[PDB]
């Protein structure tokens, strides 16, 4: 309300184990999973899409 | 360096654009030019043949290839316009250079009206040349074989690219290896990217450099000779001549310009002491 | 080769430590105490600093006025300071005025009146101090830095304490504080300059013999801090200079990485546009900052406490549109302690530190401060030969390994004061703690 | 100065997609602009590909 | 290439009697055919300036030298756009073709190169 | 400090038991000798620039490898260049000073880009304190030229490269140079200075253009950045009793959170103001000053009246207690000045460059109450009081009001 | 619409007894349902400011009013992005909803409109 050295209450949000490697590793697991599915999704997308340029069924026939 | 380097990519896109557009007529030169140029990709090791079949959409140049070249020929000019815009935005940080090679920050003129009205002169000169070809000689720059419909059975007497690709074709012929030749031909364009490094001059441009001007003159005439050799038959004595011209082309970038520009630096310093 | 630090104890457990210099004619004697604001709770926060005021307000013998006169007659001065973990009371005098000064210090520590009238008078003086620190920007920045880094923990509290406590501190709680904390096993009597050790031990036996001992004597410099990555922004558009501190959790006095953290700190180093030599310093950050006019100054720090520390940098800048560059380039220099430093930077920083640790001690007060600090944090004075060996033991592998676990991809505590509109949000600052290219 | 600010080409991208200062309280209806950019990219990619097969 | 390089190589040549005997006459002819003096330039006016080092050297020119350089650049630009050459006193005579800029750029580069060396020092 | 001579240069050194040595070159080149205003400040800032053997860049990079530090300052009497290093690195530092005195390339770009901007920041930092300004203003009124020249370079009167080069031609000469080594083996220093400073010009003693003249007056520096007031009294015959009187009158507190028991300290009660009496001996004239700073011009004015009263009261009668307190505070001030490297160097520098033997702190004279009161009486009855007001000058006192 | 217009029309209504009897209660409910007070805003904080006239009026605010407005905008923005409403002392009470800006904008607009009129004067 007046003193700026009294930090507002962050206890509803603060994690107790915030400085641990386990704590960071979890968030990077989420980021990594996301990057992994994006890589697998991009690869699938590009492969299926670009295959339109390979000889079509009537040409192969 | 940045507008120049983007400029080199513009030049590559123009070549691709023009090559695909020429195939669209589907005359004899269209088909056979597509066949021989697209088969250069077969030289890429391991996957080359697969890439060619993928480009063609089949086992030879045919309908799939023509329909994809139409779609890409329509697109590529838009890509080219974007890169043209990019090289101008990159240039805008330094402004245009000028024929003396010095700063113009001391003495500037507005683009309009001065260069607007000076541009109109060359626009009308260009339109006069355009008119003479389009109305009075519309087929002077073309190949009569492109008025014969594509026939995969009959091979034309001589399969050459359009004239503006001829120097690069002469460079490719000079190297006996297929992959070697493809690399040399691509290198002949990408080597433009090293001019910022191999020019060791402390002065910008050739206006005041008599030896550099002579070397530049030889380089340009050699480039025109390579063009001519691109459309002769593979016969003596043009085979060896094409190889010597190819060596000269590359040695300009790798040897002569670095040497000459080094010596001229010394002559300017000593000569003006 | 400096003279040996002599050390003796009394029966109560008071340490006496001295370093004589027969070339000077003044002497600094004083009492270093292993106690400070961090020993208060939330209710009596401010007490230690309150006492420091009252210590000079009169004793059972000498009144306030008599005290003033006695020191004036000595010829030198008395000085005191309270920090988070340490309190100091010292007297600089002439060679032969040392017994007077020891007697006055012993008096103000043991036998201070703490008269309700004086408590009530200082209660206003200290209240005015709350509204005038506001000007000392470096202190404002570092107090917010501790408050946020050690959020809701004792190290996070200020030394002055809240306004509320200042109005409610009683002589009872003052007396309780100094009875619990100012014990003989926590105190060191230090003499530097023209002092005889044997004379000082006698004076200690005369004046500090009736000091209480604590019930459970732990060794000197005995302490759990949980650092919070966080930010305080105190934007003030009317200030011309931005003051920014960035810190990570650093090392305690007795860490195995204490010297490695000092070497890493010296690789970044300090810079000040007002000093002539600063444009020519070898530090990469120095070169970036000076060439591009990014800052008026920066000062790397590695602050230690008994059980934690803060390692970071303090920046000042008027370049308000390029604060982003300043922060970006600083944190990319920290990244290089993890990715790129080699024997080149490490051996250069070691060379500079081997001298720096000795150069700092250039007067009797600095020597006394060094003996007192080391005795109250480590329990012993570390000889320059031991210090030279611990520095020599720091390799480039040690620096890289330390930076990879302390700096790389770690949370920071960040404080910005002044025109800091250009300082980006927490995420963009914290994203510069790593390099995607590595 | 950071390259993304110093180089004129990078700086144009930077100004639109990276350092661009946004209100801190845009709600999800401010997301349709990027969806429309996505639709335009999909229509360009699928449309140019259809043009390779369409007569 | 750096001005430092050019100056050092030139000094090697000027030292060698044989080398100077063959290079100095060539260099003088080269300068005559170059023809920059016919636009009223001095040799140093032609050196590329869009570099940090050169911008710093130009800022260190004495004000007089700096104002005269600006005039020669403007005058040469006006000859260039008109497709004329200098006549009379506008032509740079060989005795006026002084290396007014070379000392400044050599000092700028000296520090720049020392800084590069010292950035790579290894305590022995 | 064993005074000797090495190749025409006066060298004083005192060995000690520390790993840290301080080597100082003291030059007779302070502002009282300044040819043009501000030149001595500029010359000080031009030390350790590019020399012919070693660039400023190379010097700083090598200094960092030795972990040495560099300190320079200008007074009214001297330029002092001090280095602090480890004992063993002495030869390097001697050679560095030799390069600066013999071979400094005074280049125009260094002046414009390096030296002058640093000199300007130096001054602005000093002037942030209005008391600094007031005491500087007071010397300018009291002496006009010589001691009245500004110590620092100011923007209104620019120093040129030719000005600095000429002054350096005078100052950097064996006749104007003293070497002072703290914690340096005296025999080793003499050997090194004897080889390094052998080819330095002999030159001639730099002199003050004109005799020192004393004047009274007022200076009214209108600033917006704080308030101060100096009351100075120019002294025609500098005497050591004024040290005792300055310490007696006092002003600063000897104790935290206190006012102090000194007359001038007691003049500030009820005000957020500070005071300090100082005495400046310059050999041939002196200045006794009392400076008061504060935020309130009304409070400064209030203290100023009490301050002049204090001086008059002292001229009446001093007690024996007070005289002993003056001896004690003065011996202490002397001792700490001989310890502080900055002031130490100048003290021995004065002994070597002039011939004024240093008064050891242990030999500081005890002045009787008679002698102190007599000294204060002469000051209260001065024909030439100087008053320099800084800040809201319309609200600060004038000489005739005091 | 100009603030001048809005203020004048409002004053016509407040004058008419009948009109005020029916409009004032409606206006009070409208303000309650508007709900800007639940984000800690005062009515005038909502007025469009990206115009020359409004920029001038905001520059004429006393510094304290200006600093308080900045805080209410930042605070309301933080409620908006968090999808929360003000509670307690952050809610603007009806007695705190003062027209701090209206007098400044009315003076800016008065001059702007007089200037437009006087630009069209015809000497008679
Ligand atoms: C097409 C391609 C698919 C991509 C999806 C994009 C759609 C996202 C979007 O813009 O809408 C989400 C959007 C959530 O956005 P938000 O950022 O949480 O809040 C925006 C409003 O401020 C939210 O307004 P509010 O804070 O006043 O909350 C109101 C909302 C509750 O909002 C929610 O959080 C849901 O509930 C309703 O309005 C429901 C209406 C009552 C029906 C009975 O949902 C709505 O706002 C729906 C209300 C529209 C009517
Ligand atoms: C569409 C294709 C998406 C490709 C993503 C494939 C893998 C990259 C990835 O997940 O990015 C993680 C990485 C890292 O994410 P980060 O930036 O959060 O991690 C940095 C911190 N460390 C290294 C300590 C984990 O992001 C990038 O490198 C950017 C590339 C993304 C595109
Ligand atoms: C064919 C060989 C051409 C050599 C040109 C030598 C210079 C010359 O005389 O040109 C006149 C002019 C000389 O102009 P200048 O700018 O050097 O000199 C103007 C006059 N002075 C020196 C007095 C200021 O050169 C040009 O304008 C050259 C432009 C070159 C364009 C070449 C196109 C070839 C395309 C192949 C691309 C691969
Ligand atoms: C579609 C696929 C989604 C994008 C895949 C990207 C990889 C995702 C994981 C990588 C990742 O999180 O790392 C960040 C990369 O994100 C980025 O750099 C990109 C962030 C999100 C990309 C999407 C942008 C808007 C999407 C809307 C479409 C736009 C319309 C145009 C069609 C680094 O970034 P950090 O700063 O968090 O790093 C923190 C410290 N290194
Ligand atoms: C579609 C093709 C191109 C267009 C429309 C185009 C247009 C322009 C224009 C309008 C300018 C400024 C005016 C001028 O100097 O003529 C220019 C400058 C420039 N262009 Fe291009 N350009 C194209 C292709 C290229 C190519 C292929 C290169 C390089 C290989 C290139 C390199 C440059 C450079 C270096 C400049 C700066 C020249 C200077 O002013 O000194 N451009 N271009
Ligand atoms: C804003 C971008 C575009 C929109 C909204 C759009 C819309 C449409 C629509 C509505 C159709 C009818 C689809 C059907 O029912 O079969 C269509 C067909 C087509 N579009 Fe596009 N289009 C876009 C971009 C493009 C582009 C860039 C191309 C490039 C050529 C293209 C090529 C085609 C082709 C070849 C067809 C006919 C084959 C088919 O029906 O699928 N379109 N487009
Ligand atoms: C820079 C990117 C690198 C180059 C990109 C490569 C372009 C083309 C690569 C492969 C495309 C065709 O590769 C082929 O793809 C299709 C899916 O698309 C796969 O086919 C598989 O899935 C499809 C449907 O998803 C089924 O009809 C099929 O029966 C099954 O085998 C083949 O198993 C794979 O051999
Ligand atoms: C959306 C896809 C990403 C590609 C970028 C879109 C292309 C459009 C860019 C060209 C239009 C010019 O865009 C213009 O660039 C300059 C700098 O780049 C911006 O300028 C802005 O940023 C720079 C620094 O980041 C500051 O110097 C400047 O004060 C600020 O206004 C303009 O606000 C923007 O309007």
């Amino acid at each position: 309300g007046k003193s700026t050295y009294k930090i507002p209450d962050f206890t509803p949000y603060l994690k107790k184990d915030r400085n641990t490697d386990a704590n960071r590793l979890f968030s990077y697991f989420m980021i990594g999973s996301f990057g992994m599915l994006s890589a697998a999704g991009a690869k699938a997308t590009v492969q299926d899409f670009l295959s339109n340029m390979s000889a079509s069924a009537d040409v192969l026939a | 360096v940045l507008p120049w380097s983007i400029g080199v990519i513009i030049f590559l896109l123009l070549i691709i654009t023009a090559f695909m557009g020429y195939v669209l007529v589907f005359g004899q030169m269209s088909l056979w030019g597509a066949t021989v140029i697209c088969n250069l990709v077969s030289a890429i090791p391991w996957l080359g043949e697969d890439i060619v079949h993928f480009l063609w959409g089949g086992f030879s140049v045919g309908n799939p290839t023509l329909q994809r070249f139409f779609a890409l020929h329509y697109l590529m000019p838009f890509v080219l316009a974007v890169f043209a815009l990019l090289h101008l935005i990159a240039l805008h940080t330094a402004g245009s250079s000028n024929p003396l090679g010095i700063t113009s920050n001391v003495d500037k003129l507005s683009m309009h009206p001065y260069y607007s009205f000076k541009d109109l002169i060359t626009v009308f000169a260009f339109l006069l040349m355009f008119t003479l070809f389009v109305f009075f000689s519309p087929d002077k720059l073309g190949h009569p074989d492109n008025y014969i419909p594509a026939n995969p059975m009959v091979t034309p007497a001589s399969i050459v690219p359009e004239w503006y690709l001829l120097p690069f074709y002469a460079i490719l012929r000079a190297i006996p290896d297929k992959l070697g030749g493809v690399i040399a031909m691509v290198a002949a364009i990408l080597i433009l990217l090293i001019l910022p490094i191999v020019d060791r001059s402390i002065i910008r441009g050739n206006a005041f450099k008599p030896i550099s001007k002579l070397l530049f003159g030889f380089f340009i005439c050699n480039f025109l000779l390579l063009g001519v050799l691109g459309q002769v038959h593979i016969e003596p004595p043009f085979i060896v001549l094409g190889q010597i011209c190819t060596i000269f082309y590359f040695s300009y970038f790798l040897i002569l310009l670095p040497m000459v520009s080094t010596i001229e630096n010394i002559f300017f310093y000593i000569g003006s002491l | 080769v400096s003279p040996k630090t002599r050390t003796s104890n009394l029966k109560n457990g008071l340490t006496i430590a001295s370093e004589s210099n027969p070339l000077v004619q003044t002497a600094t004697v004083g009492v270093w105490i292993d106690a400070g604001s961090r020993n208060e709770n939330a209710y009596n926060n401010g007490t230690a600093h309150f006492f420091e005021h009252l210590a000079f307000k009169g004793t059972d013998k000498r009144s306030q006025h008599q005290l003033e006169l006695d020191i004036e007659n000595m010829g030198g001065h008395l000085n005191a300071y309270t920090s988070r973990e340490s309190t100091v009371y010292y007297a600089k005098s002439f060679k032969d005025d040392v017994p007077k000064s020891v007697e006055i210090l012993a008096d103000i520590l043991q036998h201070s009146k703490l008269a309700e009238s004086a408590i009530d008078r200082e209660r206003e003086v200290i209240t005015r101090e709350l509204e005038e620190v506001n000007k000392q920007y470096e202190e404002v920045v570092f107090d917010h830095l501790h408050a946020t880094a050690f959020m809701n923990q004792p190290l996070g509290r200020t030394i002055l304490g809240p306004r509320e406590n200042i109005q409610t501190i009683t002589n009872t709680e003052l007396r309780k504080f100094i009875t619990e904390n100012y014990t003989a096993d926590r105190m060191v009597l230090v003499g530097a300059g023209a002092v005889d050790h044997d004379a000082l031990v006698e004076l200690a036996e005369k004046y500090f013999s009736h000091l209480p001992s604590s019930q459970s004597p732990v060794p000197l410099g005995t302490p759990i801090p949980n650092f919070v990555g966080s930010e305080v922004r105190l934007r003030d558009d009317t200030m011309p200079v931005a003051h920014i501190a960035i810190a990570v959790e650093g090392v305690s006095w007795t860490s195995e990485d204490y010297y490695t953290a000092l070497v890493a700190q010296a690789i970044i180093g300090n810079y000040d546009r007002a000093v002539g030599t600063s444009r020519h310093q070898g530090s990469r950050l120095s070169n970036i900052v000076s060439e591009n006019n990014l800052a008026n100054s920066f000062q790397s720090f590695s602050t230690s406490y008994s059980d934690t520390g803060l390692w970071g940098i303090y920046l000042t800048s008027e370049n308000t549109t390029q604060i982003d560059d300043l922060v970006h380039f600083t944190l990319k220099e920290w990244n290089r302690l993890s990715t790129s430093v080699s024997n080149l930077q490490v051996e250069r920083a070691k060379s500079q530190l081997k001298a720096g640790l000795l150069l700092s001690l250039d007067g009797t007060t600095y020597v006394a401060e060094d003996i007192g600090r080391q005795l109250t944090t480590l329990g012993r004075r570390v000889t320059p030969a031991e210090v030279e060996a611990k520095l020599e033991a720091v390799t480039e592998h040690d620096v890289r390994a330390w930076a990879q676990k302390t700096l790389y991809d770690k949370d920071i505590a960040l404080v910005g004061l002044g025109p800091i509109e250009g300082l980006y949000d927490y995420n963009r600052i914290r994203n510069d703690m790593s390099m995607m290219r590595w | 100065m950071a390259l993304r600010k110093k180089n004129s080409l990078l700086n144009m991208a930077n100004s639109y997609v990276l350092d661009s200062p946004q209100p801190s309280n845009l709600n999800y209806f401010w997301n349709f602009g990027s969806l429309l950019a996505l639709c335009l990219v999909i229509q360009l990619a699928t449309g140019i590909t259809l043009a390779m097969h369409y007569t | 290439a750096s001005i430092t390089s050019v100056v050092k190589t030139s000094e090697l040549i000027l030292k060698s009697p044989l080398l100077s005997k063959i290079v100095v006459p060539l260099a003088k002819t080269y300068v005559k055919f170059s023809g920059y003096r016919q636009l009223g330039f001095k040799m140093n006016d032609l050196i590329i300036e869009e570099t940090p080092n050169m911008q710093l050297a130009l800022r260190r020119l004495p004000p007089t030298e700096s104002y005269d350089r600006v005039y020669r650049l403007i005058r040469a630009t006006q000859f260039s756009l008109s497709h004329k050459l200098a006549t009379g006193n506008d032509i740079t005579k060989p005795e006026e073709d002084d290396h007014y800029l070379i000392p400044y750029i050599l000092d700028v580069e000296a520090e720049a190169f020392e800084k590069d060396a010292l950035d790579n020092l290894e305590v022995v | 400090f064993s005074t000797a001579e090495a190749a025409g240069v006066k060298v004083a050194a005192q060995d000690g038991q520390s790993p840290i040595s301080d080597l100082s070159v003291v030059l007779r080149g302070g502002s009282r000798y300044a040819t043009v205003p501000g030149v001595s400040h500029i010359l000080e800032k031009f030390a350790f620039q590019n020399t012919v053997p070693k660039s400023a860049l190379r010097f700083v990079r090598e200094l960092e490898l030795f972990g040495g530090k560099l300190y320079t300052h200008t007074t009214r009497e001297h330029i002092v260049l001090r280095t602090q290093f480890l004992k063993q690195d002495l030869p390097y530092f001697v050679d560095a000073f030799a390069n600066v005195l013999k071979e400094t390339k005074f280049q125009q770009f260094e002046l414009t880009e390096r030296v002058a901007p640093v000199a300007e920041l130096d001054l602005l930092k000093r002037e942030s304190d209005p008391a600094f300004t007031a005491l500087e203003a007071a010397h300018e009124v009291a002496f006009r030229t010589g001691l009245g020249n500004s110590v620092y370079a100011q923007g209104y009167s620019p120093v040129t490269l030719e000005d600095v080069k000429e002054f350096a031609r005078q100052v950097y000469a064996k006749q104007n140079v003293a070497v002072v080594g703290n914690n340096v083996v005296p025999a080793d220093l003499q050997q090194l200075v004897g080889t390094a400073f052998a080819d330095l010009q002999e030159g001639s003693k730099v002199t003050q253009a004109g005799t020192t003249t004393l004047h009274g007056g007022e200076a009214r520096v209108r600033t917006s950045t704080g308030n101060a007031l100096t009351i100075a009294l120019p002294i025609a015959e500098p005497k050591p009793v004024y040290h005792a009187l300055a310490s007696f009158l006092g002003g600063p507190a000897s104790m935290p959170w206190s006012v102090g028991a000194s007359p001038l300290a007691q003049a500030t009660v009820g005000t957020h103001t500070s005071v300090k009496a100082t005495y400046h001996n310059y050999g041939d004239a002196g200045l006794f000053a009392i400076t008061i700073k504060g935020d309130s011009p009304a409070e400064i004015s209030q203290v100023a009246h009490k301050a002049v009263q204090a001086l008059k009261d002292t001229g009446a009668e001093v007690t024996e207690e007070q005289a002993a307190r003056a001896y004690a505070k003065s011996k202490f001030a002397a001792a700490e000045a001989f310890e502080n490297p900055d002031s130490s160097a100048s003290v021995i520098g004065m002994e070597l460059l002039s011939g004024v033997s240093r008064i050891a702190p242990e030999n500081v004279q005890k002045f009787t109450p008679a002698e102190l009161s007599e000294a204060a009486a002469q000051l209260s009855a001065s024909a030439k009081p100087v008053v320099a007001a800084v800040g809201q000058v319309h609200a600060l006192p004038f000489a005739d009001e005091l």
